[PDB]
């Protein structure tokens, strides 16, 4: 019915996703619900450099760049 | 050549008749503002390129050059052999030297 | 064997670390592979060898692919072997439903039982996660084996109590077999 | 009204909008004849007061909700009267047909039996709906001017603000514009009551 | 689960650790099959997409056996795993992993060292070491450029 | 429901036939229009071309009917990237507020007949982000949907069951009979 | 002049057009079937019996759907590209080597180069009239690759005409009576396969008309009959390239059934490279068409200039 | 019984890259092409 009482505190864990580093910044207020759960997706930081990488490349070059960036936009858009 | 005109006009007439009957057979629905719009992926919406124009110009120069390489198959049995060989070797060799010089510069 | 540009450590493996060979035999081998399409010939042969392989097409719907006894499909409400409905309106499933699809309204019946007056599962909202069957103290709500329940109309996926009871009546044999073959894992 | 006594009768004059039988009918290739539109008495005699489809839909809803509209005839007409020649010229100004290379010309329909023969053949050969709605009933409907009746209520008694023509119609005829030749439009002139009485004299 | 377990100070058993390691590696192969198939569809070679998605469907059958869903298993929970492994799951995982290497070699026979794939993948989008370090790159984008950072060994 | 017929009862039942209308039409023109509509629906159900519209996770199962185990290509079903060349749009994923005019414009540029398959709980009814600030509560508020495939990631047998249900809907389309009765 | 020559020429040309169109439909069936068998999956099935009337299911569907337009006002320029595309694809077949006389094409290679030089014209009107930036980009890219290998194709066929001594296509038969030209011209066989997959848009040269970097190059706004005529024209170009490979390299063998078996085999090879190779880039394809293939063309044309001079002294 | 490995363990799962057998050699390919075209010229 109501979730297990996590002690109040902040942690940031991060493991090796196949895309990169997948991180959870989980902050709990002592209740059964999390106060904050920020998700570090590696595809967001990989996609943030597309503006510099994609300049002075061709169109098929950019198609291959998103092909090799290994981005999934569910975690990028969160 | 007169039979070629008749068969080409028949192919054109058959294709226009097939497309006219396809336009009759096409399902006519209500025309829309957004259905007539040009397709850009998703959300709705090029200048002159000089590199493609010099690609067309290189194609034109090589096409007119090929149009002088075209006759000499017939002429090989009906001309002077030394003159024909000198012109053919000089023709393709100057073409190759020009291609390699435009590659290097 | 080409030399290493970067010395490979013990716990790592390096790709594209080989030096480009400069002896004339390897240069002629790479030249013949470039000129005569040898690696493209190997790719064409590997492609052509898969025509002679068995096709993996499983010919739906005469032959259907493998499932599991733990499989999550259409939610359904079970019944006791005596015939009384199992759902005691205890509302842990709605409390644990993360998309909040389940709506339960309960009144006391004429003999004094706790059983529901309304049990609705929005299957357009249900995410088929199986938290309700784990949070069910009796074995009332269950994930049935059915997944061929695509509907023509949006309202037909709003499952009532009578639709869930009819699903429990229809799918009772396979659900009971899965629960008999799966209860010691849970 | 003989069967259902408390039946509300909304009478639209001519309804314009998107996917209509007014602007699309005056927008079609099959209506024109060699870049020239035939009109009855050059479109000058007939005066039409067209109404938007959202206005008559709001009138239908306001009649359905308010129960004082039982058995009352509601004249559904627009805000201002226009004659057909100025309407068609304004439409062709909106579709960028006013350029001199297009060759726009308005001429009398009664001198042209070929157009009526084309309309009859179009009503004949079409199995479903005729193309452009060029049945002779639409011809007689565009021939008949819009006459309002005094003492019979108008949609402003149903509490709907009628949309003016110049706000809505350029949005409708924006996809219908022609391609510009390689070589804002003026609004049309409304016809008042005294000018209509002078024209019909 | 490691976030909630580090908040709760809860240590999982060793069988749960090995099950999560094996399914994380199965997940890693599934992700890289999706990456290779998507990249080959974007470049143009559409054959290894289906050639590897058969293998991907076999691992999704493994996920379906262990949890009951082909994806979104909801299987790893804070405190271990939700359900125990069914009997004979590893007797299929071993046969599958024995058969997977020949399919890997068949993919590299058509994708690796094909000159068109090299022309679409070599000297394209060059990322330096300071680029990947400053711009927050992680994983393969770190290790494409030469950085030896793998989080499965540095912080186990 | 109805009880599915017992084989003692079903042996007395005659064969259904291919045509849902039946060959018992009275007029010869009505029968000819019925067979022309049967041929037209056979041509339409013989090849529907869905559009590559993959919004979210559901689409990972959508490629799994492209996959060699399920093999959508032997059902007339093959993906087309351009919306003009496609018959079907499969809404496979989560329609958001920034995604709404893109989906509406892509559907409006598709030519009619237009059948829409809602794949997954985010596509129909909103689903697991139904109470979100930037998720449309199902795609039925924007695009008119003919088939609704239920599972959160529909198994690929269930998506192909939705495809076969769409083929049964296309086979049940009555156009020329309605024209004769219009 | 005898009228049965005109009557039989008309009958043979119309029979050729009909059989080419039905072979285009069955070539689409063959491509969807064995292109599936390139991977593990099966081809078309379950329609009719064993998937045979699947192209007729395509033809009934494509001739019934709503003919949409890239703009609402003026769209007659949208119509003239599939008409001329199918006209050229059915008109190029008149220079096929027929041993029983249909058309006495003494210059058949020039006719083939003419129809290929109109291929750029039909794809240019395909690109421009579709009113989209994707359509213009695909049309410019297709015009770029087709005029880039037009010069190469002219030089390769010009090197082949030196072997037979004339421009008559039936003269390929008399010079292949002892052996095929696949033995003597195997780098020319690989180069001619790279040529024939470039003028007709196939997967190795697909930056013009692909589904990855563009959604579609010049078929992006073409649908409901126009796409059907364009698709039939492209597959007729594939059939013509298969026949023209089978005439030049493989022995012409026009009567034998083994010639048409080899034509189906070269169509199988065209679908075999459809499933295998990835797609080239714009810069690498400008490198390929103007440097490597052009240098090979001029060099091995010099080789046959020397060889035809050497045999002229010996004969 | 629980889901456990068999006694003696599983066999060694192959993970290395084995190349396909390459019969041809570049000198051999060039020489055979030269010999084949020299017979073909005659
Ligand atoms: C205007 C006029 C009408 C125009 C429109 C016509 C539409 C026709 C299609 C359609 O939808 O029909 C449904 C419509 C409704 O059918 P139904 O009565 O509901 O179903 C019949 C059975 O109950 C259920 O069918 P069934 O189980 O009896 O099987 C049907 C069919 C078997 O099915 C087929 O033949 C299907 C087609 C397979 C074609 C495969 C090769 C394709 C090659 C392409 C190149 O069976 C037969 O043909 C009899 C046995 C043949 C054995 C052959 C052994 C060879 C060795 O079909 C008919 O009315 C059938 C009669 C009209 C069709 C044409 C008959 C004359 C021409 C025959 C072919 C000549 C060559
Ligand atoms: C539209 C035209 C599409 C492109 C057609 C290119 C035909 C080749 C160019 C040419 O001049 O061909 C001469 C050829 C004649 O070739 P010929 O004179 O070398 O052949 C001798 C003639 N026979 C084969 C009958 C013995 O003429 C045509 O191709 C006529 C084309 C008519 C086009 C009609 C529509 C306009
Ligand atoms: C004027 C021509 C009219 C007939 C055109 C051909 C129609 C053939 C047809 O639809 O056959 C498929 C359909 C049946 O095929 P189907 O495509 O509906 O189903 C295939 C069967 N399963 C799904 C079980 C694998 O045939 C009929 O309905 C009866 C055909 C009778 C013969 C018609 C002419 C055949 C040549
Ligand atoms: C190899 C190439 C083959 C090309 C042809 C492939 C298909 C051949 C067999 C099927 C023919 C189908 C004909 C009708 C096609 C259009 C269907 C349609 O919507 O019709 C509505 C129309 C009008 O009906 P309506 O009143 O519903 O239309 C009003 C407009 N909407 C749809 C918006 C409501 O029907 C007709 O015009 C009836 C035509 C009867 C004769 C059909 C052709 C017979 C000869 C062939
Ligand atoms: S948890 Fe089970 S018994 Fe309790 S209310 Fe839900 S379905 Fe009924
Ligand atoms: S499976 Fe999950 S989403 Fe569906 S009713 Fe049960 S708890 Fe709710
Ligand atoms: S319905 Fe389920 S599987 Fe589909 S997009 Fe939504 S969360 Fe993903």
């Amino acid at each position: 019915t109501q979730g297990y009482q996590v002690p109040p505190g902040a942690t940031y864990t991060a493991i090796e996703a196949p895309k990169g580093e997948f991180g959870v910044y989980l902050i709990s207020d002592g209740s059964s619900r999390p106060y904050r759960c920020k998700i570090k997706a590696p595809g967001f930081a990989h996609l943030a450099a597309l503006e510099k990488i994609g300049k002075q490349h061709m169109l098929a070059d950019v198609v291959a760049i998103i092909g090799t960036l290994d981005v999934v936009f569910g975690e990028i858009d969160r | 050549m007169f039979s070629i005109i008749f068969i080409a006009l028949l192919i054109l007439l058959i294709t226009t008749i097939v497309m006219f009957l396809a336009s009759i057979l096409s399902k006519k629905a209500l025309i829309d503002r957004e259905k007539s719009s040009p397709f850009e992926c998703g959300f709705d919406p090029l200048p002159f390129s000089l590199r493609f124009f010099l690609i067309t110009i290189i194609f034109l120069i090589f096409d007119v050059e090929i149009a002088l390489i075209l006759p000499m198959i017939i002429i090989m049995k009906y001309s002077n052999i030394m003159i024909w060989t000198i012109t053919s070797i000089i023709f393709i060799l100057i073409l190759l030297i020009g291609l390699y010089h435009e590659w290097n510069q | 064997e080409p030399k290493d540009i970067v010395e490979v450590p013990k716990g790592y493996v390096y790709v594209n670390n080989k030096e480009l060979s400069m002896e004339f035999a390897d240069i002629t081998d790479r030249a013949a592979s470039t000129m005569f399409f040898g690696e493209l010939l190997r790719g064409f042969a590997v492609t052509l060898a898969h025509i002679f392989k068995e096709p993996a097409t499983i010919n739906y719907p005469f032959e259907k692919g493998p499932l599991s006894p733990r499989f999550r499909g259409e939610h359904a409400l079970r019944r006791y072997p005596s015939g009384e409905e199992r759902c005691i309106a205890c509302k842990l499933c709605e409390a644990i439903c993360p998309a909040q699809a389940i709506t339960i309204e309960a009144e006391e019946r004429a003999d004094g039982s706790r059983r529901t007056t309304r049990y609705d599962i929005d299957m357009t909202k249900c995410i088929y996660c199986g938290f309700c069957q784990e949070a069910c103290p009796v074995d009332a709500i269950v994930e049935g084996p059915n997944f061929e329940f695509s509907t023509e109309t949006h309202e037909e996926l709003l499952y009532n109590k009578e639709k869930l009871l009819c699903n429990g009546d229809k799918w009772e044999s396979e659900i009971a077999s899965n629960l008999q073959a799966d209860h010691l894992y849970r | 009204r003989d069967a259902f006594p408390n039946a509300t009768i909304i009478r639209p004059a001519d309804i314009y909008g998107s996917e209509d039988r007014f602007l699309r009918y005056y927008a079609h290739i099959w209506r024109r004849q060699f870049r020239s539109m035939p009109l009855w008495h050059k479109g000058e005699k007939t005066v039409k007061q067209p109404v938007y489809v959202s206005d008559v839909a709001q009138a239908i809803i306001n009649a359905a909700k308010d129960p004082d509209s039982a058995g009352r005839i509601y004249q559904a007409v627009g805000p201002k009267r226009y004659q057909l020649s100025e309407l068609v010229d304004w439409f062709h100004r909106l579709m960028r047909k006013d350029q001199k290379r297009w060759g726009y010309m308005r001429y009398d329909m009664r001198w042209d039996p070929t157009f009526l023969l084309k309309a009859k053949l179009n009503s004949f050969i079409c199995p479903g709906t005729p193309i452009g709605g060029l049945h002779p009933a639409r011809i007689e409907r565009e021939a008949v001017t819009d006459k309002v009746l005094t003492g019979v209520p108008t949609l402003e008694d149903l509490g709907v603000t009628l949309t003016t023509m110049e706000q809505q119609v350029p949005w409708e005829l924006r996809p219908y514009r022609a391609a510009l030749y390689y070589d804002t439009p003026s609004p049309p002139k409304c016809i008042e009551a005294r000018d209509e009485l002078r024209l019909f004299a | 689960s490691l976030a909630v377990e580090k908040l709760l100070n809860i240590d999982v058993p060793l069988r749960a650790k090995y099950i999560r390691t094996l399914f994380a590696e199965i997940t890693r192969i599934l992700n890289h099959i999706m990456a290779v198939g998507t990249h080959a569809l974007d470049v143009g070679a559409l054959t290894p997409f289906f050639w590897l998605f058969e293998e991907r469907e076999k691992m999704m059958e493994f996920y379906e056996r262990v949890s009951g869903a082909r994806m979104h298993a909801a299987y790893i929970r804070p405190g271990g795993v939700s359900l125990d492994m069914p009997l004979g799951l590893m007797d299929d995982i071993y046969e599958f992993a024995s058969k997977f290497a020949e399919r890997l070699d068949e993919v590299e026979d058509v994708l690796t060292t094909n000159r068109i794939w090299v022309q679409r993948t070599e000297d394209i989008g060059i990322v330096t070491a300071e680029e990947a370090l400053n711009y927050g790159f992680s994983g393969v984008m770190l290790r494409g450029s030469g950085i030896k950072w793998d989080l499965r060994k540095q912080q186990p | 429901q109805q009880t599915l017929p017992v084989a003692e009862v079903a042996q007395n039942l005659p064969k259904k036939g291919y045509s849902p209308f039946g060959t018992k039409q009275s007029s010869v023109a009505e029968w000819s229009l019925a067979r022309l509509d049967d041929l037209l629906n056979w041509g339409r159900k013989g090849s529907i071309w869905p559009l590559t519209f993959g919004l979210a996770c559901c689409a990972v199962e959508m490629m799994h009917i492209a996959a060699p185990r399920y093999d959508m290509d032997r059902y007339g079903v093959v993906f087309r990237a351009s919306p003009r060349q496609a018959d079907v749009i499969i809404v496979a994923g989560t329609l958001t507020n920034k995604m709404a005019p893109a989906l509406r414009k892509v559907y409006d540029q598709m030519p009619e007949p237009r059948w829409v398959i809602s794949m997954g709980s985010c596509a129909n009814g909103g689903g697991y982000y139904h109470y979100s600030y930037s998720v449309v509560r199902g795609c039925d508020r924007i695009i008119p949907v003919d088939i609704y495939v239920p599972g959160c990631p529909p198994t690929a047998e269930a998506l192909m069951y939705g495809v076969l249900q769409l083929q049964k809907k296309v086979k049940r389309m009555k156009t020329l009979q309605m024209w004769y009765r219009k | 002049m005898f009228y049965m020559e005109f009557i039989l020429s008309l009958i043979g040309s119309l029979l050729l057009i009909i059989c080419v169109l039905v072979s285009v439909a069955f070539l689409t069936l063959l491509e969807r079937k064995v292109l599936g068998y390139i991977q593990i999956r099966k081809g078309p099935n379950k329609v009719g019996l064993m998937g045979i009337p699947q192209p007729f299911c395509d033809a009934i569907k494509l001739f019934t759907k709503e003919q949409t337009y890239p703009l609402l006002s003026n769209y007659l320029s949208y119509y003239i590209s599939p008409i001329f595309s199918l006209f050229l694809s059915l008109f190029v077949w008149m220079c096929m080597p027929f041993f029983v006389k249909l058309y006495s094409f003494n210059l058949g290679g020039l006719f083939f180069l003419c129809c290929t030089s109109l291929g750029v014209y039909t794809v240019m009107v395909a690109g421009w009239s579709s009113n989209s930036n994707y359509a213009l980009l695909g049309g410019l890219r297709a015009v770029a690759q087709t005029i880039s290998y037009e010069v190469s194709l002219a030089l390769i066929l010009l090197s082949f005409i030196f072997l037979i001594g004339s421009y008559n296509m039936i003269y390929f038969f008399f010079y292949q009576v002892y052996m095929w030209f696949l033995i003597i011209l195997f780098p020319m066989a690989l180069v001619w396969v790279s040529i024939s997959l470039a003028e007709t848009n196939r997967t190795p040269f697909d930056f013009a008309e692909g589904e990855s970097e563009l959604v579609s190059g010049f078929n992006v706004e073409y649908s409901s009959g126009g796409f059907a005529l364009i698709f039939m024209a492209e597959y007729a170009s594939i059939l013509f390239m298969s026949m023209l490979f089978c005439v030049i390299f493989l022995g012409c063998d026009v009567f034998n059934l083994l010639f048409y078996m080899k034509l189906t085999f070269i169509s199988f090879v065209f679908i075999w490279v459809r499933g295998t190779l990835p797609r080239f880039r714009y810069d690498k394809l400008m490198y390929l068409a103007w440097k490597c293939f052009l240098s090979f063309s001029l060099n091995y044309l010099l080789f046959f200039i020397g060889f035809k001079i050497l045999l002229f002294s010996l004969l | 019984k629980q889901d456990l490995p068999p006694p003696g363990g599983y066999k060694k799962i192959p993970f290395a890259r084995v190349p396909p057998k390459s019969y041809f050699t570049g000198f051999t390919t060039i020489g055979t092409y030269v010999v084949v075209t020299a017979v073909g010229l005659g």
